[PDB]
């Protein structure tokens, strides 16, 4: 006859993660890297989005 | 970058008149405020007159009854009118404008009055 013993399945291999990075690089080094700062009453502040 | 242009300093004798300018050629983020800041080697610096667009004047009581400044609106250029000139007034002028985002300073100007 034909008997059905066990079950058998497929495992992942390898976990993926993934969020979309899809953007531009950012307004940072305009900021840190700058050759020249504000003062502290006339205050420069940049928009980062 | 904002960049101001300074001229209108040399030599001059005891008595005479220097006509200074500063031009904002920059983006100008909305009305902005004009000022100047004096400084003699070896002192701080002492500012002469620092009117915005609109008004409050705002003149310093060193150089009272001497000074005056002009606007063009068209432009946004600055213009100084100095008269009476003493050697005790003179020293390095920059022009400072306020502006909305930063604030800026001139590459400097010269001026020397003696007899
Ligand atoms: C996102 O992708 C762009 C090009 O596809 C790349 O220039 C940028 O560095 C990436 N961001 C990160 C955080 O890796
Ligand atoms: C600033 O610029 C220098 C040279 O271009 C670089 O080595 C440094 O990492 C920069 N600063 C930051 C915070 O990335």
């Amino acid at each position: 006859g034909i008997y059905q013993t066990s079950n058998f399945r497929v495992q992942p291999t390898e976990s993926i993660v993934r969020f979309p990075n899809i953007t531009n690089l950012c307004p940072f080094g305009e900021v840190f890297n700058a050759t020249r700062f504000a003062s502290v009453y006339a205050w420069n502040r940049k928009r980062i989005s | 970058q904002v960049q101001l242009q300074e001229s209108g300093g040399g030599l001059v004798q005891a008595g005479g008149s220097l006509r200074l300018s500063c031009a904002a050629s920059g983006s100008i983020f909305s009305p902005n405020t004009m000022g100047w800041f004096r400084q003699a080697l070896g002192k701080q610096r002492e500012m002469v007159a620092v009117i915005s667009s609109i008004a409050s004047t705002q003149y310093a009581n060193f150089v009272k009854g001497r000074f005056t400044i002009t606007r063009d609106n068209t432009k946004n250029t600055v213009h100084l009118q100095m008269n009476s000139l003493i050697p005790e007034d003179t020293a390095v002028y920059y022009c400072y404008a306020v502006d909305k985002s930063q604030d800026y300073w001139g590459q400097g100007t010269q001026v020397t009055v003696s007899s």
